[PDB]
RNA sequence: GGAUUUUUGGAGCAUCGACCUGGUAUUGCAGUACCUCCAGGAACGGUGC
């Protein structure tokens, strides 16, 4: 099984390892033994479906600070922290018109997501690890 | 960078012999027309250099060799081996805590990328 | 440029004209002689021509050495531990030096096997009774400055400085 | 010089770096016995260096008590600091950064990937302290001791198994006399056993163990360490029994017991100390002796092949294509080219275009064979 | 200044395809795609040199939201 | 069978070759030929009533070697 | 093997049967344990035959020396090729 | 070949070295005399035509004058003795 | 690599180099043992028996 000897479109034999040609069949088998042929041979989804959704009543309180929202949540009995994220109003269930604002929504696993619309462009940061906290001893979330 | 390091070491040696927070040997030198940019906290080296002053606190300890002599760290290899084993156990516990924090961050990233972002409720 | 093991290993070591192993180290201007123990006692003559050695000291223990060439240098002082490092030293070429006082040859008399000496072209030889002091200091030297010792010179050396 | 401020802080930083290196050596896992023995020897050398540094820093406290009254005084302060700053106001023309103020002790106490050895321990080798038959503490060489025992006994009726059975005893009857010529071989065997015990565990305190062995030999072995129920009390030096403790206490200070015998406590004390050290080495390293005896039995019970298996463990292409010919191109910064076709291919490339764009000439077909900058500028000005 | 580096492309992308993609924002004078001659596959990076630096900067700043074969293509100044 | 083939199949073995004129060289034998030429590296040679010197390399001939000494951890059945 | 040709053209010291040592540049050898030492020097120790006399070694250089295998005992490497 | 090996075995079993053939048959100790007046007592594990012997657990005894000379002896685990220094070989020693 | 040239073993005397003082002629171009002769003192060393 020689991977270099092939048949051309003229009824001959071609060796692509040394780039040689052979007319008859006796010259292709005799071209493997030699110095040039030897030199050429030597050179070469689960967590989303199991999440319970009961949609309880959230308790969010906003306060205009100057240099902050506080959400009171029940005991979740788990290490999963509620995540906050800022999204646009273009994606909705009914797609209502004149929706060109942004909304910061906080979502948890045993509870529903609470969303607050922000008319301003950029007045704060919606990062989870920058200006957010979640006290598990009192079970209260703070977003600044 | 040897002259700046020597000046920082001299400032850490002169500031460690003070009896108050603001009454030191470097606060009065700033008003004596002496340029000292290593005293401000905005510099990148001063946060190490004041830590070198903490090393001066290591020269200000009573068991550091000023009024007493250490016998467990100087005449007992078994105590040094036990301290090295305790340091290795503390490093292993810190690595396990870092692995647990990385696993918790991965679990939070998996839970945040699987929640529904279309259930909006404005109250 | 200081003297190290690389200057001695890269030097040309061959046979000299006196049928002895000699290593050529001319044109080096070494201010101090050190780390000369890399020869492993396989040489009999060491040349130190055209050097800036101020003092001939820092020599390791070499028993195979039999000739020292310190000519054309600026050696003003001489070391005291020269007999304990070269016990088989016989030839000493200390020509063209900066010796002014007569006390510089007092550590030179510690070598008992020394027979050849060369103190020519030196300021210590310009003073009076220099050859008599050299004969009275080291009596084992037979050839001093390409000249043999004399019986009358030895008698004048033994009579003077009594 | 700040001997109490800078030198003490440098010694504390060196001790902390040595402790961190020892913790990094102890926290890493081991795969071979020789590498573990080398790591233990490096840790013992680092502990000895840290103890020497602590002993050198602990002696720098005589002038500190006299200088503490002037250093902590409020009358002094910025005057000496200004004098030291004026003394350190020399020429700063030596533009050379030195980041090895703290990184050099961190790199000296570390190892490389090709060789797991420290920088002070780079010349250390396990083959200069242990033999090939010992296996770096795996077994003990007892062939020379057996040959010496066969030469001293002057008989060929003692094999290696008989010598291993005779050497396994600790408080039994000896095979030869105590005042015979076997004590000169027993002292050398005790010295070899002490050397093997010191080389098998370099991290253990050898001086404290030697002091404890000397205290056990002085306070216990010299006062009847083997009680009985002539059989009540026996002496190791005099080799005689005793009736009671009072008779042994009266005979301990006797004149034949002090210097009036050939095996008294004045001349035969070193032989008794060597016998006690050999007994302590046999009691402490009995597992290594049992492993060496098992290895000797496995080597004796095997054949020759099993013992041999156990003991072994082109110019023509450059001349035809026009290559290897130096050509200078003054357009692209007088670059070198090793071929006419290669230079013709690199002329219509990105490097020649970036070189010609600095002079202001566009990349066209008229400046393909242009080499000099003046001819290219004349061709650009003519068009 | 007139050359922009385009990265993040798949191996199935070709040089006429990249030229037709780059010609939507401006005519490119040259396009160099480094590829290994041993295997005959691209490296996923290329350099497009335009006729001016301002057009190349506009093509680099206007191709920040391009997606080819599911992969986002990044454009940087070079 | 000749005993030269048993001595030629020895590498990295710490042996001791005692010569004829009171000389004994102990070291790791690195090479052995059919003419009993023992080439060793980093050996210690002791002459008749002389101090034992240390040599980085040595090459003792066959006619000058008088006796040899091998350790006990060397089988003779597989080498013959 | 080729262990004898590995130390060629180096300053080797061959010990003779009479007790002398010839140190020279061993450039050529043969199968009969011969050596062609260029710029060689032979050193022979002399007997003191006294109580306070020390042991000396007289050394004399001869140049190119052809040492046969009947007198050579052991050769040791002493110096690299200059 | 096989005939030369059979001739060598016949010359070792029925020749002058046949007592050496007693050293490898019943594993008996032999006494070999050296050129330096050192008698080696011990059995021979391997031999050849050039009198090269391989001794195992041998004892070499000689006389060294410090007076009267003492019989300083040593014991070797394994040793090899060439045939050039072999002077007299005794099959059955006295003691 | 087992027997005459190499590798399976012959294991107080004589001679030479010097050291130290006196008289004597050659002033000369060459790759070398050596290198004019006589008298006195030696408490210098190497080899063989």
């Amino acid at each position: 099984k020689d991977p270099y000897f092939m048949k051309n479109h003229l009824g001959s034999y071609e060796c692509k390892l040394c780039l040689t040609l052979h007319n008859n069949e006796g010259s292709y088998l005799a071209h493997t033994q030699g110095k040039k042929h030897q030199t050429n041979l030597a050179r070469r989804v689960e967590v989303k479906k199991f999440v319970k959704i009961g949609r309880p009543g959230y308790k969010v309180t906003k306060q205009r600070d100057s240099e902050l929202f506080q959400i009171d949540y029940p005991e979740i009995a788990e290490g999963i922290m509620p995540r906050h994220r800022f999204m646009s109003a273009y994606e909705q269930r009914i797609e209502p018109p004149d929706r060109r604002w942004q909304y910061l929504l906080m979502a948890a696993e045993p509870y529903e997501t609470i969303a607050f619309k922000v008319p301003s462009r950029e007045i704060d940061k919606a990062e989870g690890k920058f200006w957010t906290h979640w006290n598990r001893e009192t079970k209260q979330f703070f977003l600044q | 960078s040897a002259f700046d390091l020597d000046v920082v070491k001299l400032t850490a040696q002169f500031v460690a012999r003070n009896g108050r927070q603001f009454l030191t040997q470097l606060m009065q030198k700033e008003q004596r027309n002496y340029q000292f940019d290593f005293l401000r906290p905005q510099h990148s080296l001063f946060n190490y250099f004041t830590k070198l002053v903490e090393q001066y606190t290591k020269i200000l300890i009573p068991p550091k060799g000023l009024f007493s002599k250490l016998k467990k760290e100087a005449e007992n290899p078994r105590e040094v081996l036990d301290q090295v084993c305790y340091r290795v156990e503390w490093a292993k516990f810190q690595e396990r805590e870092r692995k647990k924090e990385e696993e918790e961050k991965e679990k939070e990233r998996v839970a945040y990328a699987q929640i529904d972002w279309h259930d909006f409720v404005v109250v | 440029v200081k003297l190290t093991a690389e200057l001695i290993e890269q030097a040309a070591q061959y046979t000299n004209a006196v049928r002895d192993r000699e290593l050529d180290l001319r044109g080096y201007k070494i201010p101090v002689i050190e780390n000369l123990g890399a020869t492993l006692d396989q040489f009999d003559a060491i040349d130190f021509s055209d050097n800036e050695i101020r003092k001939l000291d820092g020599f390791p223990l070499l028993r195979r050495l039999k000739t020292l060439l310190v000519n054309n240098n600026r050696i003003c002082r001489i070391g005291e531990g020269l007999d304990q490092a070269l016990p088989c030293l016989t030839e000493l070429i200390l020509t063209n030096n900066s010796l002014v006082e007569l006390g510089d040859l007092d550590p030179l008399a510690s070598l008992k096997s020394l027979t050849y000496l060369s103190i020519l072209r030196n300021p210590v030889t310009n003073k009076k009774h220099y050859r008599l002091y050299v004969i009275y200091k080291v009596p084992q030297v037979r050839v001093l400055d390409f000249q043999k010792v004399k019986l009358k010179e030895r008698q004048e050396a033994e009579k003077m400085f009594k | 010089m700040e001997t109490i401020l800078e030198q003490q802080r440098r010694y504390h930083e060196e001790k902390e770096r040595l402790m961190d290196v020892m913790a990094k050596e102890m926290l890493t896992k081991k795969s071979t016995l020789r590498d573990q023995i080398n790591s233990d020897h490096r840790t013992r050398a680092m502990q000895d260096r840290y103890m020497e540094v602590s002993g050198n820093l602990r002696d720098l406290y005589d002038d500190k008590d006299g200088l503490r009254k002037e250093e902590l005084n409020a009358i002094s302060g910025p005057n000496e600091f200004a004098e030291f700053y004026n003394r350190l106001k020399q020429i700063k023309e030596f533009h050379r950064k030195h980041p090895n103020e703290i990184c050099v002790p961190m790199s000296v106490e570390f190892e490389e990937l090709l060789k797991a050895r420290e920088n002070p321990s780079e010349e250390a080798q396990n083959l200069v302290e242990f033999t090939d038959e010992e296996g770096y503490g795996r077994y003990l060489d007892l062939h020379d001791c057996y040959l010496k025992y066969i030469n001293l006994k002057a008989s060929e009726k003692l094999d290696y198994i008989t010598y291993l059975s005779i050497f396994d005893q600790l408080f039994d009857i000896p095979k030869e006399r105590k005042n015979a010529e076997y004590k000169r071989y027993l002292e050398m065997l005790l010295e070899y056993l002490q050397d093997y015990t010191d080389r098998v565990k370099p991290l253990q305190d050898q001086n404290e163990l030697f002091g404890k062995i000397q205290a056990e030999f002085e306070k216990k072995w010299e006062n009847g360490t083997f009680p009985g129920w002539e059989e009540r009390a026996q002496r190791l030096f005099s080799t005689k029994g005793k009736s009671l403790e009072s008779l042994d206490t009266s005979l301990f200070a006797k004149n034949p017991k002090s210097k009036g015998t050939k095996r008294d406590t004045e001349r035969n004390k070193d032989i008794a100390f060597l016998e006690a050290q050999i007994y302590e080495y046999v009691e402490i390293l009995g597992e290594q002796r049992h492993l060496t005896h098992e290895n000797v039995q496995r080597k004796q019970a095997r054949t020759g092949e099993e013992r041999e298996e156990e003991e072994e463990e082109p110019y023509w292409l450059y001349k035809l294509h026009g290559l290897n010919i130096n050509y200078n191109c003054e357009i692209c910064g007088n670059y070198t080219y090793r071929g006419p076709k290669a230079f013709q291919r690199h002329f219509a490339e990105w490097r020649h275009a970036h070189g010609m764009r600095c002079l202001g000439i566009p990349n066209t077909a008229h400046f393909a064979n242009v080499t000099q900058i003046e001819d290219a500028v004349s061709l650009w000005a003519k068009l | 200044d007139a050359t922009v580096y385009v990265g993040g492309l798949d191996e199935k992308v070709s040089e006429p395809l990249l030229w037709e993609l780059f010609l939507q924002a401006g005519p490119v004078v040259n396009t160099h795609m480094p590829k290994d001659r041993v295997t005959g596959q691209h490296q996923g990076y290329g350099f497009v040199e335009f006729l001016s630096e301002e057009d190349a900067d506009y093509a680099i700043k206007i191709m920040n939201m391009i997606k080819l074969y599911g992969k986002p293509i990044r454009v940087n100044k070079a | 069978m000749k005993l030269v083939r048993f001595l030629m199949k020895l590498s990295h073995e710490t042996v001791t070759i005692e010569l004829k004129n009171g000389t004994q060289v102990h070291g790791t034998i690195t090479g052995v030929d059919v003419s009993m030429n023992t080439h060793l590296k980093a050996v210690k040679m002791t002459l008749k009533n002389r101090e034992p010197v240390q040599l980085e390399t040595l090459s003792i001939r066959g006619n000058n070697i008088r006796y040899f000494i091998l350790p006990d951890s060397l089988p003779l059945d597989t080498l013959l | 093997s080729s262990k004898m040709l590995q130390h060629i053209d180096y300053r080797m010291r061959c010990i003779l049967q009479d007790g002398r040592i010839f140190i020279g540049t061993f450039k050529a050898f043969d199968k009969h344990m011969n050596l062609i030492l260029c710029d060689c020097d032979e050193f022979r120790k002399i007997k003191p035959k006294n109580s306070k006399q020390a042991e000396r070694e007289e050394k004399r250089v001869l140049g190119l020396v052809l040492l046969r295998g009947e007198n050579l005992v052991s050769m040791t490497v002493e110096g690299p090729p200059p | 070949p096989e005939e030369l090996q059979k001739r060598e075995e016949e010359e070792f079993n029925t020749g002058p070295l046949s007592v050496l053939t007693q050293s490898v048959k019943n594993n008996t100790q032999v006494l070999i005399n050296c050129r330096n007046n050192k008698k080696l007592l011990g059995r021979v594990k391997a031999f050849d035509r050039h009198c090269n012997m391989v001794l195992e657990n041998v004892k070499e005894m000689w006389t060294e004058v410090p007076s009267k000379p003492v019989n300083k002896d040593r014991y070797i685990s394994k040793m090899f003795l060439r045939g050039d220094s072999v002077i007299v070989v005794l099959r059955n020693p006295l003691i």
